[PDB]
Protein backbone atom coordinates (compact mmCIF):
# COMPACT_ATOMS: atom_id res chain seq x y z
CA UNK A 1 0.00 0.00 0.00
CA UNK A 2 2.99 2.63 -0.35
CA UNK A 3 1.89 4.23 -3.26
CA UNK A 4 4.43 7.27 -4.00
CA UNK A 5 3.17 8.19 -6.79
CA UNK A 6 -0.22 10.46 -6.85
CA UNK A 7 -1.10 13.52 -5.72
CA UNK A 8 -3.23 13.74 -1.81
CA UNK A 9 -3.81 17.27 -2.15
CA UNK A 10 -7.51 16.85 -4.33
CA UNK A 11 -9.15 18.30 -1.30
CA UNK A 12 -8.69 22.00 -2.11
CA UNK A 13 -10.39 21.57 -5.52
CA UNK A 14 -13.63 21.65 -3.81
CA UNK A 15 -12.82 24.81 -1.97
CA UNK A 16 -15.38 27.58 -2.35
CA UNK A 17 -15.72 31.51 -1.01
CA UNK A 18 -16.50 30.93 2.18
CA UNK A 19 -14.41 27.99 2.71
CA UNK A 20 -11.78 29.53 4.82
CA UNK A 21 -14.19 31.33 7.01
CA UNK A 22 -16.77 28.73 8.04
CA UNK A 23 -14.01 26.60 8.90
CA UNK A 24 -13.04 29.32 11.02
CA UNK A 25 -17.10 29.78 12.21
CA UNK A 26 -16.69 26.44 12.95
CA UNK A 27 -13.17 26.68 15.10
CA UNK A 28 -15.18 29.20 17.21
CA UNK A 29 -16.43 26.38 19.74
CA UNK A 30 -12.63 25.21 20.88
CA UNK A 31 -10.93 28.52 21.67
CA UNK A 32 -9.82 29.43 25.00
CA UNK A 33 -12.11 32.79 26.37
CA UNK A 34 -9.78 35.83 25.21
CA UNK A 35 -8.07 38.06 27.67
CA UNK A 36 -9.48 41.63 27.96
CA UNK A 37 -7.58 44.70 27.79
CA UNK A 38 -10.02 46.27 30.46
CA UNK A 39 -11.67 48.77 28.55
CA UNK A 40 -13.63 48.23 25.20
CA UNK A 41 -11.12 50.09 22.77
CA UNK A 42 -7.96 52.58 23.26
CA UNK A 43 -10.46 54.93 22.15
CA UNK A 44 -13.05 54.51 25.87
CA UNK B 1 10.70 74.21 15.16
CA UNK B 2 14.36 75.70 15.30
CA UNK B 3 14.89 77.36 18.89
CA UNK B 4 18.41 79.67 17.44
CA UNK B 5 16.31 82.55 17.46
CA UNK B 6 15.58 82.28 21.67
CA UNK B 7 18.97 82.25 23.31
CA UNK B 8 19.45 86.12 23.70
CA UNK B 9 17.49 88.81 25.65
CA UNK B 10 15.96 91.92 23.60
CA UNK B 11 15.50 95.26 24.37
CA UNK B 12 12.85 96.87 22.42
CA UNK B 13 10.38 99.90 22.72
CA UNK B 14 6.82 100.69 22.59
CA UNK B 15 5.03 100.81 19.24
CA UNK B 16 3.84 104.02 18.01
CA UNK B 17 1.80 105.59 14.92
CA UNK B 18 2.09 104.52 11.45
CA UNK B 19 0.09 106.39 8.66
CA UNK B 20 -0.17 106.43 4.88
CA UNK B 21 2.02 108.73 3.16
CA UNK B 22 -0.72 110.85 1.08
CA UNK B 23 1.81 110.37 -2.10
CA UNK B 24 1.74 106.55 -2.24
CA UNK B 25 0.19 104.68 0.63
CA UNK B 26 3.72 104.33 2.78
CA UNK B 27 3.78 103.90 5.78
CA UNK B 28 5.23 106.83 7.26
CA UNK B 29 6.66 107.35 11.20
CA UNK B 30 7.34 110.25 13.26
CA UNK B 31 9.23 107.47 16.13
CA UNK B 32 12.92 107.83 15.68
CA UNK B 33 12.86 104.54 18.03
CA UNK B 34 10.51 102.24 15.65
CA UNK B 35 13.53 99.96 14.47
CA UNK B 36 15.65 100.06 17.07
CA UNK B 37 16.56 96.77 19.08
CA UNK B 38 19.43 95.64 21.60
CA UNK B 39 20.72 92.30 22.24
CA UNK B 40 21.39 91.23 25.65
CA UNK B 41 23.46 88.38 26.86
CA UNK B 42 21.17 88.58 30.25
CA UNK B 43 17.97 89.74 31.79
CA UNK B 44 20.63 91.47 34.25
CA UNK B 45 22.75 93.47 31.36
CA UNK B 46 19.37 94.58 30.07
CA UNK B 47 18.11 96.27 32.78
CA UNK B 48 21.51 97.74 34.10
CA UNK B 49 21.88 99.45 29.73
CA UNK B 50 17.99 100.55 30.24
CA UNK B 51 18.43 102.02 34.04
CA UNK B 52 21.41 103.97 32.76
CA UNK B 53 19.77 105.66 29.87
CA UNK B 54 16.54 106.61 32.38
CA UNK B 55 14.67 104.28 30.41
CA UNK B 56 11.07 102.95 32.40
CA UNK B 57 11.01 99.09 31.46
CA UNK B 58 8.89 95.65 32.05
CA UNK B 59 11.02 92.66 32.13
CA UNK B 60 9.22 89.36 31.19
CA UNK B 61 10.95 86.24 32.21
CA UNK B 62 11.94 83.27 29.87
CA UNK B 63 9.55 80.94 28.85
CA UNK B 64 11.87 77.63 28.48
CA UNK B 65 9.50 74.62 27.28
CA UNK B 66 9.12 71.94 30.04
CA UNK B 67 10.49 68.79 29.41
CA UNK B 68 8.33 66.39 28.01
CA UNK B 69 8.42 62.15 28.71
CA UNK B 70 8.90 60.69 25.12
CA UNK B 71 8.21 56.83 24.77
CA UNK B 72 8.16 55.52 21.25
CA UNK B 73 6.58 52.16 23.00
CA UNK B 74 3.84 53.84 24.46
CA UNK B 75 2.37 53.94 20.70
CA UNK B 76 1.12 50.44 21.07
CA UNK B 77 -0.20 50.04 24.48
CA UNK B 78 -1.68 47.00 25.68
CA UNK B 79 -4.82 48.99 27.80
CA UNK B 80 -4.18 52.39 27.41
CA UNK B 81 -5.04 55.65 25.31
CA UNK B 82 -2.26 56.04 24.11
CA UNK B 83 -1.93 53.32 21.62
CA UNK B 84 -2.42 55.60 18.09
CA UNK B 85 -4.97 54.02 15.33
CA UNK B 86 -2.56 54.79 12.57
CA UNK B 87 1.03 55.64 11.82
Amino acid sequence: PFDNTTYKNLQHHDYSTYTFLDLNLDLSKFRMPQPSSGRESPRH
Amino acid sequence: SGVNNTKKWKMEFDTRERWENPLMGWASTADPLSNLVLTFSTKEDAVAFAEKNGWSYDVEERKVPKPKSKSYGANFSWNKRTRVSTK
